[PDB]
């Protein structure tokens, strides 16, 4: 499968999540995603084909994971935006007030700005600390998906937020959305990964 | 808040 940020993957033929970013670890290909999406050794599939298994994760506390993929997958330095692409150029962290977009299998590519850093989410499973908050909208299934600036700086992966009864927060004004992402920096160093860029 |  071609690995692009934002696309759908299923875990152990049940849950769906979105791919974060194509990365490598030595000769191993992989992608970073959300920790809540699967447990170590869960099987990830893209379009019905097996592409890899979860190598590691942290959830709750943090919300991160990386899947190592088989040799046959194609890693790409891109994030889906409809039928087009955002090229990944690095991982400089943007500050509060910067514009940012996120891509994921449920609401597609949505943009907005960062409103706060170091936010704690109280999930049913336990607190997730250190999250960055944006007001781009998102829905169930977007988790693990890419957060990136128009300029190509990867910011993190979708963790969660406040969804209404329709499964997303896109029908509530930007001023009321809380959309939370796990910063990418610490996931790259924690796992020794390198981002693929173009 | 919910994960996703």
């Amino acid at each position: 499968a071609n690995i692009v940020g934002g696309i759908e993957y299923s875990i152990n033929n049940a849950s769906l999540c979105s791919v974060g970013f194509s990365v490598t670890r030595g000769a191993t290909k992989g992608f970073v995603t959300a920790g809540h999406c699967g447990t170590v050794n869960a099987t990830a599939r893209i379009g019905g084909a097996v592409v890899g298994t979860f190598a590691a994760r942290v959830f709750p506390g943090n919300d991160r994971a990386w899947v190592s993929l088989t040799s046959a997958q194609t890693l790409l330095p891109r994030v889906a935006n409809g039928s087009s692409f955002v090229t990944v150029r690095g991982s400089t962290e943007a500050a509060v007030g910067a514009a940012v977009c996120r891509s994921g299998r449920t609401t597609g590519y949505q943009c907005g700005t960062i409103t706060a850093k170091n936010v704690t989410a109280n999930y049913a499973e336990g607190a997730v600390r250190g999250l960055t908050q944006g007001n781009a909208c998102m829905g169930r299934g977007d988790s693990g998906g890419s957060w990136i600036t128009s300029a190509g700086q990867a910011q993190g992966v979708m963790s969660g937020g406040n969804v209404q009864s329709n499964g997303n927060n896109c029908g509530i004004p930007a001023s009321q959305r809380s959309s939370l992402f796990e910063r990418l920096q610490p996931i790259l160093s924690q796992y020794g990964l390198s981002l693929v860029t173009g | 808040a919910a994960p996703l």
